[PDB]
């Protein structure tokens, strides 16, 4: 999981 | 009441899909956004929207794209869908080059700027960051 | 009749103002993949605000972040549905 | 047990759009609150809250238009702004 | 479950913040007719089952005391919470009788990690206040  | 679908076209679906950004920004690639864009395209195409995807758009490109859509004739369109996939911050959406205010994008279709769509639903779906807070969650039952 | 120029917009945001928005590695953002699965499941049955409520539920319940980045582990997300719609929105003439 | 977002299950029903003025009359009250009370009365025991608020949006958008003999403020309109972080349907009667 | 449960002794409390008269040397004109708003709302939510309390002409600090106290009470027996905010406003801010406060500061008191007994339960804010000075000209269909 990673962010925008 | 409900929005009438009694039009020839349910409407257009514009997808703005930004994966790779200007190295001067330092924003990391958004890997997997092509998965999002393809899923959206498939979904809305199956309900009769005419789907157009614009990839890796700069702020100014985005603006010209949407200004063109605004200024088109939608008298036969029941609705408009716009999906925005990029990085973001509080109130802004990143082109590949820098940020722009979201209000600037969406106001192009406001009732007095886009008469072809008055009274029809203008539907935006926005996948972008809106800040840097993190939600820790809370346990419930 | 005159209507407000701001009327009949919907802004379905992936996340709450001020907050990060989450993706999986390469299986899509949480918000967009939940949106697509509820559109697929209900687009011919529910109206748009009912769908986006079930999107909010699916994002709020089925996702939690896994990260080795310090301070980003086990985080949650809820989308933010901003409606200036004045009517129900269905995507099919007859809902089934 | 399960974890949910700390920001979940809020509804922020704003009388107006971000950046815009909000209209009220001296005699009957707020365009928005008056329309809210009317639709809650008609539909509170039958409809889901987001559906109610969409009908409130319709009433405010169609039924009201401003008047002020300071004509830069005259003949204006208003649409409310329903912000939902709700994860379930809200009915006021079981 | 697709529906928030109503299987609680009480459907919950309704706090009304009704601001009519403001500090003169701020230049804010009274909100005449806000008393009919508040009585109308009170009656609507009273008949739905809510326990209604009305707080007139509260300062920012007093609003915080009121809502901080509500947030720290026990709502085990309550299905929901309603909060109606009637005052002047600006973009992102709500006016006490004295000055402005961020709405985020009011609403965040009931965040899930700070208001445990309202976790999983609808928290319903209705906000009558300006959000800026822009005026909507309208458009004929």
């Amino acid at each position: 999981d990673e962010v925008d | 009441f409900r929005y009438s679908l009694n039009y020839p076209n349910i409407g257009h679906c514009i997808i703005i899909n930004n994966k790779n950004f200007d190295r001067r920004t330092g924003m990391n690639p958004r890997n997997g956004t092509d998965v999002d864009a393809g899923n959206v395209m498939n979904v809305f195409r199956k309900l009769g929207y005419i789907v157009k995807v614009y990839n890796d758009q700069t702020v100014a490109q985005i603006m010209q794209v949407l200004t063109t859509v605004a200024h088109d004739d939608h008298s036969r369109c029941a609705s408009l869908v716009c999906v925005l996939l990029s990085h973001g911050d509080e109130g802004v959406f990143f082109g590949t080059d820098t940020s722009v205010d979201l209000k600037s994008l969406t106001s192009l279709f406001r009732g007095d700027r886009c008469p072809s769509l008055v009274g029809k639903p203008k539907l935006f779906f926005i996948q972008a960051c809106r800040g840097t807070e993190l939600d820790p969650g809370v346990e419930t039952d | 009749e005159r209507i407000p120029v701001e009327a009949d917009f919907l802004y379905a945001y992936s996340t709450v103002p001020g907050y990060y928005s989450w993706r999986t590695t390469m299986t899509g953002s949480w918000f967009i993949q939940s949106l697509c699965e509820m559109m697929t499941k209900y687009g011919s049955e529910l109206e748009l605000l009912q769908i986006m409520t079930r999107v909010n539920h699916k994002v709020a319940l089925d996702f939690e972040s896994t990260s080795n980045m310090p301070g980003f582990d086990a985080k949650k997300q809820i989308p933010c549905i901003v409606s200036m719609l004045t009517k129900e929105m269905y995507f099919t003439p007859l809902e089934h």
